[PDB]
RNA sequence: GGAUAGUGGCCUACCAUGGUUUCAACGGGUAACGGGGAAUAAGGGUUCGAUUCCGGAGAGGGAGCCUGAGAAACGGCUACCACAUCCAAGGAAGGCAGCAGGCGCGCAAAUUACCCAAUCCUAAUUCAGGGAGGUAGUGACAAUAAAUAACGAUUGGAAUGAGUACAAUGUAAAUACCUUAACGAGGAACAAUUGGAGGGCAAGUCUGGUGCCAGCAGCCGCGGUAAUUCCAGCUCCAAUAGCGUAUAUUAAAGUUGUUGCAGUUAAAAAGCUCGUAGUUGAACUUUGGGCCCGGUU
């Protein structure tokens, strides 16, 4: 936006986790909000760094308008981030591929259904089948 | 006297009268304003006491 | 030396004439008794359900003169027949024989109002509808 | 489950609710004041009677008593940063010679009055309700924002407001629209 | 001596006759899980505590038991009782006081939703699982803030949020919130109700209707052809997104009285005396005086 000013408090190093992490308060006055892509592509440059390696979550506007404030994140490569940014934020920012859990409800009484069954099932299979066509 | 039936008479028999239309009176801080300039600075109802709903004499 | 025992060990003894003296009052009396629980028709409820068997035209204590409206009301959860005040002008006509009505109390805890003799309920609602509803036209009674 | 979210009233009303002297004294408050309710008046004599009485248990203490001070300090730093005191009466008894009014004084409608950026207390509240007003450098909408004595300097019309110099609200923009439609 | 993981009448054999009690035992009721605590209170106190935390107990009642360190385990078995389901009539399988949900009971209480993203938990264990938990839906239980309008001239401009909505934030993904393109005030609009106007308890000696009828009325009371009290109109009043009603409880209640009641006549001094428990019970035993030290003013 117009005079984005991006600023990076409490910016203490986490070699732990590869990364560094820091408080981002951004000033957007006369605009709605920016974007997250149009966030994690300025802290990139801003701190020489690929785009993917840096991760950014938890934006709550001020009243009013002017700022956003949230939390930053940027780590030491983009295998870092692969592997300990969360699925939903990797799928978030496009890195990951979101998985194709089925359904909570459905996926327990499949685990029910097969629970009630015992071993392989291809012998209950079988003789079902010979018990059905004779 | 004696009144089992005919109940509810004088509600029953009571002649109708509408709701007349009159300007919407303000809600709120606006009420408590119109209460403080009616009471207030129209304090001409003192007639030895200060009457707030004067009878049309 | 005002009758009461005033010796630094006299606490049971005071505790005791405490004890006997509370059962005089009226209202720890009632809670202790359970009356509410026991022979109150609501069983201590704010609110009773019941069936009205029939209407009644109960005269009005003196020095008032006039032909208060009432039911005669068979509680559903109790089974205790009260008589219940039917409290606002034409409402009676809206209460018909055998229609659910609900009861609350009228207002004297366990007693009756002014110059009504011996009812101490008053019906709330007909058939799930408020008396006051049906009073002002806001809802009509199904009378289904 | 979770553990209990503590909340509790700020006001409470007054017994033998019917005085007539109260009432129109109640009602002046409201008319000059521009509060909207009872219950704003309520409220504030809920707190005024709360830190009276923390007051009175406070002088009731010895002298240099260690709670009587710090929590006497406590109290007056905290009324002179609201404003509500005054600097020259930092004595402890001033708190209890407090009224209502100081603390009616101190919110932030008659206070945008008093800068003078109101037509009336009535024109005020409109204003701060519409987030027109800012304290500082931020949009608020609260009429009763008990405002710091470092905030009186810094209120004024907000950056986003029309009155801020901002763009020209929606209304103005509905009728330029028009005029040169019309003028087309 | 057995039994226990272990002490122990926990059980067993022999022996003595003991143990509790008017300082309230035993028995009965409890609409009684206990507590941290809640409401209301000058001080004392009164009432409540099923329920978010701790400790108990239960899985329809009751007992027995396997496994296991840990169970009298019930989303583990065994039997009986009471329910209740599918049978092809020989058989078989259950315990929602978990989550939703249905019936019944009632005055009385929500969706057969999404998710392991948090807080944690478990397993072989970073990865799986979790109706634990979180999110959303219903939700005037209660709490916080606060729109229903402001100004100008004698009819006009200017502002805005409700309500939509590209977008982004938000989130596990979302809904809403915070922001914001655009849309979105002039009244018949984008319309605030609930109770009340004789007194306590401020607010009508206004009009029409009724005429001890209807009816109102917490109490006193109003109403029988001039209703300040009923039903309507207008006006006004109190509170106000809340207001009223019923029940219970607290303050008021010095009407529970230890603080702090009353007993001649209002309710109350037993007919009188004796007397155990209980309560209370005359004084007297080391004082006064000198010399210093060290604290605060």
């Amino acid at each position: 936006s117009d005079a984005v000013t991006i600023r990076t408090r409490k910016v203490i190093s986490n070699p732990l986790l590869a990364r560094k992490q820091f408080v981002v308060d951004v000033l957007h006055p006369n605009r709605a909000n920016v974007s997250k892509d149009e966030l994690r592509e300025k802290l990139a440059e801003v701190y020489k760094a690929e785009k993917d390696a840096v991760s950014v979550f938890g934006f709550r506007t001020q009243f009013g308008g002017g700022k956003s404030v949230g939390f930053g994140l940027v780590y030491n490569s983009v295998a870092e981030a692969k592997k300990f940014e969360p699925t939903y934020r990797l799928v978030r920012y496009g890195l990951a591929e979101k998985v194709e859990k089925a359904s909570r409800q459905q996926r327990k009484q499949k685990k029910n259904r097969d629970k009630k069954i015992f071993g392989t099932g291809k012998r209950l299979a079988k003789k079902v089948a010979r018990r059905n066509a004779d | 006297h004696g009144s089992l039936a005919r109940a509810g008479k004088v509600k029953s028999q009571t002649p109708k009268v509408e709701k007349t239309e009159k300007p919407k009176k303000p809600k709120g801080r606006a009420y408590k304003r119109l209460l403080y300039t009616r009471r207030f600075v129209n304090v001409t109802l003192v007639n030895g006491k200060r009457r707030m709903n004067p009878g049309p004499s | 030396g005002k009758g009461k025992p005033r010796g630094l060990n006299s606490a049971r003894k005071l505790r005791v004439h405490r004890r006997n003296n509370r059962w005089a009052e009226n209202n720890y009396k009632k809670r202790l008794l359970g009356t509410a629980f026991k022979s109150s028709p609501f069983g201590g409820s704010s609110h009773a359900k019941g069936i009205v068997l029939e209407k009644l035209g109960i005269e009005s204590k003196q020095p008032n003169s006039a032909i208060r409206k009432c039911v005669r009301v068979q509680l559903i959860k109790n089974g205790k027949k009260v008589t219940a005040f039917v409290p606002n002008d034409g409402c009676l006509n809206f209460v018909d024989e055998n229609d659910e009505v609900l009861l609350a109390g009228f207002g004297r805890k366990g007693k009756a109002k002014g110059d009504i003799p011996g009812v101490r309920f008053k019906v709330v609602k007909v058939s799930g509808v408020s008396l006051l509803a049906l009073w002002k036209e806001k809802k009509e009674k199904p009378r289904s | 489950p979770r553990a209990p979210r503590t909340y509790s009233k700020t006001y409470s009303t007054p017994k033998r609710p019917y005085e007539s002297s109260r009432l129109d004294a109640e009602l002046k408050l409201a008319g000059e004041f521009g509060l909207k309710n009872k219950k704003e008046i309520y409220r504030i004599s809920f707190q005024l009677s709360k830190i009276r009485r923390a007051a009175r248990d406070l002088l009731t203490r010895d002298e240099k008593d260690p709670k009587r001070l710090f929590e006497g300090n406590a109290l007056i730093r905290r009324l002179v940063r609201v404003g509500v005191l005054s600097e020259d009466k930092k004595k402890l008894d001033y708190v209890l010679a407090l009224k209502v009014e100081d603390f009616l004084e101190r919110r932030l409608q008659t206070q945008v009055y008093k800068l003078g950026l109101a037509k009336s207390v009535h024109h005020a509240r409109v204003l701060i309700t519409q987030r027109h007003i800012a304290v500082g450098k931020q949009i608020v909408n609260i009429p009763s924002f008990m405002v710091r004595l470092d905030s009186e300097k810094h209120i004024d019309f907000a950056p986003t407001s029309p009155f801020g110099g901002a763009r020209p609200g929606r209304v103005a923009r509905r009728n330029a629209a028009r005029k040169a439609e019309a003028s087309g």
